[PDB]
DNA sequence: ATCAGAATCCCGGTGCCGAGGCCGCTCAATTGGTCGTAGACAGCTCTAGCACCGCTTAAACGCACGTACGCGCTGTCCCCCGCGTTTTAACCGCCAAGG
DNA sequence: CCTTGGCGGTTAAAACGCGGGGGACAGCGCGTACGTGCGTTTAAGCGGTGCTAGAGCTGTCTACGACCAATTGAGCGGCCTCGGCACCGGGATTCTGAT
């Protein structure tokens, strides 16, 4: 519960600064939280499918990396 | 110890956080959100440290790219501030929901 | 020269690539010249990435290569950024890109 | 367990390119994942080309046209030249 | 001479079950054939990569099922898994 | 034949032959071609029924590619699936933004 | 008589919304495609369905880019599209490095 | 040459997407982007033809070049 | 609003052609067997994920705080468009070829 | 027995004059939203503890897929028919500019 708000407002501030935002609005945080939640839902579902087919109930690093690979946001350094 | 007009403090934070590379989204709240999301789907889920770190870094990269696109939309519109409509347009052009 | 790697004069192992192709489920039979060409292509791509990674490192005067250098090298070059615009490097960040109007006036 | 990696080959390539430069284990894993992804992409594209062309075997022309297709013109030309030089070096002797 | 294969008859049949009083232009029939081939090869490639990562060289019904779970959207994935499981059971039951 | 033994218009022999020729693994299970054929048949059936819906929207019985593309684009799921895929003689939905209507 | 600007374009939009025929005529696009292809080979030819598929793809890509450009202009509180709008759409699309 | 994509052709292509007012410098950017896209797609198709050892580009080659570009097109028995 | 005046929504007609009717052909999908291995079942093993608090410390919290770039409101100036207009040349027919 | 174009003939399309007025274009009220700080409120994370089934590998057998050769019937090759939807033209919907 309330984990969607777990990403604090200053954390989103730092994310924006890395992105390159100078002026940040107050409703940006909620939309960013929604985008993060949707992307996490997709990647987690893909990784869960990967680990279920393996008959392993533990989500492994290779499962998540392969899920990111299939989603078009392939991430490196973690096997797969 | 000084407060300037809006932006020079913003420029300082931008320079600091572009000079820095460590994870901006904190690991514990992000992992808590991941576990909350995964609870609704499947029970008895164990996450590896590298798996959660991969989730965190991929989400950070996607968010930063979306922020770059939003900044491009605002600046092209001769605007500095970003509005939820800016993010809506950026995601509309990007193609990931 | 006993191993085919010495005959081909490359660095990447031909044997492990051949084994992976055998356990690849993409082709029944594999030619005798394809592994060498693929190894050369992989070596050239790795060298292309590593040259710009070292360029960034020497710009930063850092011996060890951190993922920040890899991401900066991939994003800076037009060819790699166009090629790898959908590719994400862990702990990489993004380029320092300041627009003209972003600087305070 | 018996999990193979390409760390030593990357180290040797770095030594032959930069004799006095190192790299991190995280960057090593990043390079390993990049190699795996590019290998998967190349294998899939070769498979689709072979299935279209009805070829039961793979020759150098397939991977040459694959390099031409995926990489941009200059990078594709350089990679094709390097691979053809390697093939000629192996075949001549 | 070349005897190229086509899914013309099967696509015509399927449209007739879903709409008897509905003609289909050869363009639409080709579109249906292309869609069928695309989806089949998509699920086949997903099963191939699942067999790759799982260190198992056998594609049973489980591999295609997880491929469909990964490929099709949630509600569509659920419907396809249900129908495919029913089809697999009825295929295994009989001769 | 194995066409009707799986209760599908698409035969098992053709699909299993395609699987064997694709070398998607060392061996293909018995239910895999049947699974694929059933999924394909349902997908083409729903495509064609939304095509008929587009056809009756256009007041025409015979399916034209315009009907197929309207079927693709009305449904959210299919537009999500075949959004990057275009159709010859397909077109797009009736889309009018209210911002540009005259006063 | 002379109408006011704006309504006509809406009328042809509504009418052409019911048709799917290829916009660009055959011979000029044909010549453009073949002069571009002449930079790749001499005395090269395409297939008829290949040419029609190239026309369909070019039309679809250009229409998508124009929709992106119009969305960028409207979100920038503008109605007439400018090349900078196309540049923004391309940059967000990721093609331009 | 580049005038093959005529002013009315660009007008129709823009109006298909819902554009209302078009500038005089839009034609140049549109023609440049179309030239880039055509160069890429024709490059892929000609590379396919070189691989095929044939003399004429086929419809399958164009469709699969579009697919590799991520722009798959239906209607041609791909 | 108010009809004008074209302009679009659906129509009877209309005629020569896209889909789809009739019947083979014909080899590959189908048959059962007999090989034959891989993987799900069974069990094995210790590793880093686990429950949990528990303190730290960089960081999160709230709205008072400046304040500037955002948006009310408009002039500006004009870049373009509506339409006719005339020239453009692509297209309906015509079969190509070559291996 | 194929694909640009050789091009005849087209007939409506390329190319463009061009007005006018509403939009491009910047200017500027204005002021509510809100950087920046920054202490208050929050609880991060970094290093720990044993918990402890289960990832992974090995066993493992045997159910299940592959291999062989006969098979056998529908898969897609050949020509012909004829009314849905496009076209030729009227008439009536459904709009909207000037009013």
């Amino acid at each position: 519960r309330d984990n969607i708000q777990g990403i604090t407002k200053p954390a989103i501030r730092r994310l924006a600064r890395r992105g390159g935002v100078k002026r940040i609005s107050g409703l940006i945080y909620e939309e960013t939280r929604g985008v993060l939640k949707v992307f996490l839902e997709n990647v987690i579902r893909d990784a869960v499918t990967y680990t279920e087919h393996a008959k392993r109930k533990t989500v492994t690093a290779m499962d998540v990396v392969y899920a990111l690979k299939r989603q078009g946001r392939t991430l490196y350094g973690f096997g797969g | 110890p000084h407060r300037y007009r809006p932006g020079t403090v913003a420029l300082r934070e931008i320079r600091r956080y572009q000079k820095s590379t460590e994870l901006l989204i904190r690991k514990l709240p992000f992992q808590r959100l991941v576990r909350e999301i995964a609870q609704d789907f499947k029970t008895d889920l164990r996450f590896q440290s590298s798996a959660v770190m991969a989730l965190q870094e991929a989400c950070e990269a996607y968010l930063v790219g979306l922020f770059e696109d939003t900044n491009l939309c605002a600046i092209h519109a001769k605007r500095v501030t970003i509005m939820p409509k800016d993010i809506q347009l950026a995601r509309r052009i990007r193609g990931e929901r | 020269a006993k191993t085919r790697s010495s005959r081909a004069g490359l660095q990447f192992p031909v044997g492990r690539v051949h084994r992976l192709l055998r356990k690849g489920n993409y082709s029944e039979r594999v030619g005798a010249g394809a592994p060498v060409y693929l190894a050369a292509v992989l070596e050239y791509l790795t060298a292309e990435i590593l040259e710009l990674a070292g360029n960034a490192a020497r710009d930063n005067k850092k011996t060890r290569i951190i993922p920040r250098h890899l991401q900066l090298a991939i994003r800076n070059d037009e060819e790699l950024n166009k090629l790898l615009g959908r590719v994400t490097i862990a702990q990489g960040g993004v380029l320092p890109n300041i627009q003209a109007v972003l600087l305070p006036k | 367990s018996r999990k193979e990696s390409y760390s030593i080959y990357v180290y040797k390539v770095l030594k032959q390119v930069h004799p006095d430069t190192g790299i991190s284990s995280k960057a090593m894993g990043i390079m390993n994942s990049f190699v795996n992804d590019i290998f998967e992409r190349i294998a899939g594209e070769a498979s689709r080309l072979a299935h279209y062309n009805k070829r039961s075997t793979i020759t150098s022309r397939e991977i040459q046209t694959a390099v031409r297709l995926l990489l941009p013109g200059e990078l594709a030309k350089h990679a094709v030249s390097e691979g053809t030089k390697a093939v000629t070096k192996y075949t001549s002797a």
